[PDB]
């Protein structure tokens, strides 16, 4: 007096089986191994974060601007902690950021005078840190005026 | 048209995963047909050429 | 013949009363600093925080402790996985309060033992025997290693390890049945299946052995008088043993070879033990038996327990409870 | 006082390990 | 020390004056069979058994 | 005959060797002991401060 | 408490050398066939 | 329907029927396996 | 232990190890700050070089109270740092008026005798 | 996922990793087609 679920994979689902597709109804995931949708509806990735990555960015050059600062009262762990510290989301900003190839490329030109800070910073050479920062900043100043 | 060269490109590998060790642990079998496994590993290498086009034409298109 | 001849002649010599060999130029002098700190630490060592919390344990005789509440603690929590040798304290007094014997004595057996591998090797090649007791022997090496070196190792601090006492084994089982689960690991469940059908086969081979012997005594003497040493005949039947044993179970099972059934003697405990000491370790890295909690649900959604809801409600026990001013934050991830 | 009988019955075990490694009974193949 | 990251370690020069010379002193004892002897390849399975 | 394979075989290696010596002396603008004695040091940046633990 | 850095470390690589050169003096020749 | 999972089950039994086969087959062609 | 300047002229790896943390920096010179309603002090150093507990002592003939120099069993963990408090001038004395930092140092110092004296060294309130 | 060509075969893709064990039973199956000589 049962017939209790019988649920083969290719039946009837209710709770327990994992038909991959099934229970989750014409919503149509991005794969079959994710319960997820793909990405069409409800972010606009377009709307504004926009506000986010340019404070980023402003205030990227701001703790910038004080490197050589901290080289004068030669405090090496200031330049290396404070180039990561906030510096942390100017990656995620400035690689999500730029779109066409002009700005990838002063994108990398920053890039490379950004790592020859912490470069200098490591090998303690304080003249070399002051001259990549200005290699720096005005690869930011470059990079930001291109929007 | 890339999803049709990958199926004939698994069909033929099965004739080859079965057929060749089969003519290959055969003491006989090999030397005689050996121009038989000959053509369809050139056919199967110049599929995995004609297959790699596609992608790379069919991605930055 | 050279100086250096009528040494490695003396160390590899068979006829000493105990070999020495190439390992035990190893094996001694680490084995015997490793008992010698064992014997001052069981009964005069000070008490040590285990936790780091500065609360000292007793460990020693001395300080009014038992053979089975007594024990060697294992190091500082502060200490950490950091080598403290003596000459890294700044005094014995220092030495002694974080825990610094439990290493002097875990490195020492470790090598030692290690050691005491190859040396019943080397002489399984110096008396031409077939060399591979000592592959058996790896079992418990494999046991101590796990327990002394790759669980503090996976857990980061050698307060983890094991400490060396009677009632101090039997906190780190607790513990490790806690946060590990080790009951429901089946690299456990596969060495204890070494252990018991271990046990149950010695009493086995021991007792069809013992049944089927031949005839040489009397009433009035013991048994074993008729085994003289170094005989050439069996001093047993062998055909009365299998005819007893295949009636025991099945014919073409319980086999004839006694060449074949010493290897499977050798092999089932060995084998047992060897996996047990990957399951200690791979736990060492947190990869813990099987959560089965509650995996059984009815038709409204409401869990069902089962025996393991039971099991896991042991787990909660020991787990509020070990080492429990140690711990400041939530989740033991230590 | 217990520490004695603690001590006396480790090392006991001790000094009988050491009779029956170095004075044990050997066994002759004659 | 203690954690100082050594190379095989060591702090000072004075073990470095006890890891040659006990190397070295233990290494003239062999050198005392081993010398003046070179040579005779054999070509077998772990024979070497020249004395 | 042996020493004038000696001879010989350091002939062919010296030659090699100034040219080594000779464009290391252009790569850096120091000399041997200046870089051998260089990479030997534990570069002072990478170098850990010393030992101020007190021996009480 | 150098001293005892020492004296361990005279001790150490004393046996150490003695494993070293124990395989190294021909231990394959170490034998019951020869 | 669940496609891959009635993909899936048979390329398990095409894999497995085939290297099996491979023994099958050069055991009635008999040659020196 | 030198000055503040070159600890902070040493990277974080570099200190990772060598038993400098625990030291306080040194000054040189002599001079004059004259304070300022508003100032206050802010990396308070403090460190013991020396620990003493008093007990009973035997000598010729008679037992009285004094300290032992004693040795600490904690290895490293026994000073204080960055502590900070608003300075004050109210009666032409300069108050201190500690507020935060690290301000307790759980040591414990074993007594000649084998006596463990475990304590806290506060600089608190 | 894989790229919108290859879409098509994911069980295919899904039985691959398994075939580096069944190659290590074959040998187990060619030693009893051997009969275990
Ligand atoms: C090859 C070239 C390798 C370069 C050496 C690598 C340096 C390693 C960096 C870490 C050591 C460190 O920063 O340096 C730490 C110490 C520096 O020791 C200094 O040593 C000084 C000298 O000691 C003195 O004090 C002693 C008192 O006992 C003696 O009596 C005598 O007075 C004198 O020796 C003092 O002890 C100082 O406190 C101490 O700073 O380095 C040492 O000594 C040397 C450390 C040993 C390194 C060599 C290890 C390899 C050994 C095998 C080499 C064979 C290779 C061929
Ligand atoms: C430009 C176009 C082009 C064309 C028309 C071909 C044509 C061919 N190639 Mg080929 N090939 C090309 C470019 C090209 N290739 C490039 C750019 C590469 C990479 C370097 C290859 C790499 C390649 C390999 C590795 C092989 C072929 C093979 C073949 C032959 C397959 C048919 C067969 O079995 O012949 C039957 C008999 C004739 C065929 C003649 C196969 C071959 O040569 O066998 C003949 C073969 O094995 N090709
Ligand atoms: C018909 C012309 C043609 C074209 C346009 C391409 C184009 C490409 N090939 Mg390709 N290829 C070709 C013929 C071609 N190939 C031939 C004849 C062979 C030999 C059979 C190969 C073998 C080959 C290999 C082995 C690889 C490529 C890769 C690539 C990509 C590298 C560029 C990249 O990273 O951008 C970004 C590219 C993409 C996001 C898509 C790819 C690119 C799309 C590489 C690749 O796939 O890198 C990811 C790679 O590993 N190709
Ligand atoms: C077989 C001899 C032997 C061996 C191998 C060891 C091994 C050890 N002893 Mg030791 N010890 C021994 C005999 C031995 N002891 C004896 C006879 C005594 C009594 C005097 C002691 C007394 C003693 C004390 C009191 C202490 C040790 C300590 C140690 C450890 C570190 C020592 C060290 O850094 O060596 C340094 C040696 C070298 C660097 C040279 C070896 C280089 C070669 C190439 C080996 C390569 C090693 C690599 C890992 C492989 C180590 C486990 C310390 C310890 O355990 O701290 C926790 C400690 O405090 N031992
Ligand atoms: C029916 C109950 C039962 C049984 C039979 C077992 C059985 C076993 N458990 Mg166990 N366990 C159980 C319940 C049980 N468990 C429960 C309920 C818990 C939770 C509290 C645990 C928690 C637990 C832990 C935490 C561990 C085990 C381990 C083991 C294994 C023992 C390994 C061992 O000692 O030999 C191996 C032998 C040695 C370690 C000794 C080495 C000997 C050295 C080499 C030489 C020693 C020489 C000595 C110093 C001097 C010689 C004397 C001379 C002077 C004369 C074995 C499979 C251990 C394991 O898996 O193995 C590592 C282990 O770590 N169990
Ligand atoms: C009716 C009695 C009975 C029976 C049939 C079993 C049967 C079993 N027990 Mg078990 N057990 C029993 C009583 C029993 N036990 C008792 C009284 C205790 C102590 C409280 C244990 C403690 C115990 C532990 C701790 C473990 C088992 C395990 C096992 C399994 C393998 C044992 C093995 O391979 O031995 C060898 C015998 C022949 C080859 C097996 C299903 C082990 C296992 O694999 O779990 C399934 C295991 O982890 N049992
Ligand atoms: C023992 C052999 C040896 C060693 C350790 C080095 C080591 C070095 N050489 Mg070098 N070099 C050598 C042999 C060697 N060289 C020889 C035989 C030649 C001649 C072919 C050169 C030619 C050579 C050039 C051309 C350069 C080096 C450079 C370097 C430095 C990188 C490094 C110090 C480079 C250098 O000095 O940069 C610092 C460099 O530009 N070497
Ligand atoms: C030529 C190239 C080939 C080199 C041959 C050398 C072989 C060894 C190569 C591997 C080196 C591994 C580094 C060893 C690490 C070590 O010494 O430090 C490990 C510890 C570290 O020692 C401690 O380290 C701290 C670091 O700050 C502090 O300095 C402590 O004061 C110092 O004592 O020392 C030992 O334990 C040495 C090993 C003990 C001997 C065991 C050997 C067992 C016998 C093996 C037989 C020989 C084979
Ligand atoms: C009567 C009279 O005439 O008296 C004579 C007669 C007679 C017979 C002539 C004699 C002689 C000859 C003498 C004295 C001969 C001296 C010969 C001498 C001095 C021969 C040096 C060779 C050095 C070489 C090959 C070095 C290679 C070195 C090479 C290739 C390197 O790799 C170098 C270096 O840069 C590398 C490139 C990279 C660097 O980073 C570091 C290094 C170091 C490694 C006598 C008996 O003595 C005196
Ligand atoms: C030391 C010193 C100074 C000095 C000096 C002096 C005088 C230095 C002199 C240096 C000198 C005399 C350096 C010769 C090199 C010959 C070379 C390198 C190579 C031949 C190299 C090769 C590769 C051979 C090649 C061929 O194999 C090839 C390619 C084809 C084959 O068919 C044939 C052969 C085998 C031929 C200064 C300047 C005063 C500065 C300082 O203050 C003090
Ligand atoms: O020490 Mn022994 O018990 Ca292994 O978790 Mn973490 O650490 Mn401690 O806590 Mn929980
Ligand atoms: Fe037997």
């Amino acid at each position: 007096s049962v017939f209790g679920l019988i649920g083969d994979g290719t039946s009837y689902s209710e709770g327990a089986a994992y038909g991959t597709d099934q229970a989750d109804k014409l919503y149509s995931p991005y794969s079959v191994y994710s319960p997820e949708g793909e990405k069409s509806l409800y972010k606009p990735d377009s709307a504004e974060y926009l506000a986010r990555k340019k404070a980023v960015l402003a205030e990227t050059k701001n703790r910038l601007q004080k490197i050589p600062g901290y080289v004068d009262k030669k405090e090496w762990f200031n330049v290396k902690d404070e180039l990561t510290r906030y510096m942390y989301e100017t990656r995620g900003a400035v690689r999500s950021l730029s779109s066409s190839v002009t700005q990838k490329e002063k994108a990398e030109v920053f890039f490379r005078a950004l790592e020859d800070t912490y470069g200098a910073a490591t090998l303690k050479k304080g003249d070399a840190v002051k001259a990549s920062n200005d290699k720096a900043i005005a690869a930011l100043d470059a990079f930001t005026a291109t929007l | 048209m890339i999803t049709a060269l990958t199926a004939l490109f698994v069909l033929v590998s099965l004739a080859l995963v079965v057929t060749v060790p089969v003519a290959l642990a055969t003491p006989g079998e090999w030397e005689t047909s050996k121009d038989q496994f000959n053509k369809i590993f050139q056919l199967w290498v110049g599929l995995v050429v004609a297959i790699a086009t596609a992608d790379g034409i069919s991605t930055a298109i | 013949v050279s100086l250096w001849e009528r040494f490695c002649a003396w160390i590899t010599s068979t006829e000493n009363r105990l070999y020495i060999g190439w390992f035990g130029c190893l094996m001694f002098p680490t084995l015997l600093t490793a008992t010698s700190c064992f014997i001052i630490a069981f009964i005069a060592a000070p008490p040590v925080d285990i936790d780091g919390i500065r609360e000292p344990v007793s460990g020693s005789l001395l300080y009014g402790n038992n053979i089975i509440s007594g024990a060697v603690v294992p190091s500082s929590n502060a200490i950490g996985m950091h080598f403290y040798p003596i000459w890294e304290a700044a005094s014995v007094d220092e030495w002694l309060y974080n825990g610094g014997p439990y290493q002097l004595i875990v490195l020492h057996f470790l090598l030692g033992v290690s050691a005491y591998m190859g040396r019943e090797w080397e002489l399984s090649y110096r008396l031409g025997m077939r060399p591979w007791i000592f592959v058996a022997f790896s079992a418990p090496v494999a046991a101590a290693s796990a327990v002394f070196l790759v669980y503090p190792i996976g857990q980061g601090s050698f307060s983890d390890g094991m400490p060396l006492g009677i009632s101090g084994t039997f906190n780190f089982m607790l513990v490790f049945q806690a946060e590990h689960n080790i009951l429901m690991h089946p690299f456990h469940m596969a060495g204890v299946a070494g252990v018991f059908g271990g046990s149950l086969f010695s009493a086995m081979h021991g007792s069809l052995v013992t049944s089927s012997l031949i005839r040489e005594t009397t009433e009035n003497e013991s048994t074993n008088y008729g085994y003289k040493f170094g005989q050439e005949e069996e001093t047993y039947n062998i055909v009365a043993a299998h005819g007893y044993f295949g009636r025991l179970i099945f014919q073409y099972a319980s086999f004839n070879n006694s060449r074949a059934l010493h290897f499977f003697l050798a092999l089932w405990p060995v084998v047992g033990i060897w996996i047990t000491a990957m399951g200690i370790s791979t736990m060492a890295f947190n990869l813990n038996g099987f959560n089965f909690n509650q995996s059984v649900v009815d038709s409204q959604g409401r869990v069902i327990n089962t025996w393991a809801d039971i099991l896991n409600r042991a787990n909660l026990g020991i787990e509020v409870m070990h080492e429990r001013n140690a711990h400041n934050f939530p989740l033991d991830l230590a | 006082m217990e520490a004695l009988v603690y001590t006396f019955l480790l090392i006991g075990t001790l000094m009988v390990i050491f009779f029956a490694v170095f004075f044990r009974e050997t066994p002759r193949i004659l | 020390n203690a954690r100082f990251a050594n190379g095989k370690p060591q702090s000072i020069e004075a073990k470095y004056i006890m890891r040659s010379p006990a190397e070295w002193d233990r290494f003239m004892r062999f050198m005392d069979r081993y010398a003046e002897a070179n040579g005779l390849g054999f070509s077998s399975x772990x024979x070497x058994x020249x004395x | 005959e042996e020493k004038r394979l000696q001879e010989l075989k350091h002939c062919r290696l010296a030659m090699i060797g100034v040219f080594g010596l000779w464009a290391q002396a252009q790569a850096s603008g120091v000399g041997v002991t200046e870089q051998i004695g260089a990479a030997l040091t534990t570069p002072d940046y990478y170098a850990k401060a010393g030992y101020f633990l007190p021996e009480g | 408490m150098l001293t005892l850095k020492i004296l361990v470390y005279t001790t150490v690589i004393f046996f150490v050398s003695l494993f070293i050169f124990g395989f190294l003096s021909s231990d394959p020749s170490r034998n019951p066939n020869r | 329907d669940t496609r891959l999972l009635v993909i899936a089950a048979p390329v398990l039994v095409a894999a497995s029927w085939a290297l099996f086969n491979i023994g099958r087959l050069a055991i009635q062609q008999i040659q020196r396996l | 232990a030198l000055t503040k300047s070159q600890i902070n002229e040493l990277s974080y790896l570099q200190v990772k190890g060598t038993g400098l943390a625990n030291r306080c920096a040194e000054v040189v010179g002599e001079d004059s700050i004259k304070p300022k309603p508003g100032a206050k002090l802010v990396d308070m150093c403090i460190e013991p070089k020396a620990w003493a507990v008093e007990e009973e002592v035997g000598k010729a003939g008679k037992t009285e109270k004094k300290f032992v120099n004693s040795k600490v069993m904690t290895r490293q963990t026994y000073t204080l740092d960055a502590i900070e408090g608003p300075i004050t001038v109210d009666g032409g004395k300069i108050t201190f008026s500690e507020k935060e930092g690290i301000d307790y140092a759980a040591t414990t110092v074993q007594l000649p005798g084998g006596e463990r004296v475990p304590f806290l060294f506060t600089v608190k309130d | 996922k894989l790229p919108e060509a290859y879409a098509f075969l994911n069980p295919i893709v899904d039985v691959m990793p398994v075939i580096p064990v069944l190659f290590f039973l074959l040998a187990f199956v060619w030693q009893a087609a051997v009969s275990f000589r």
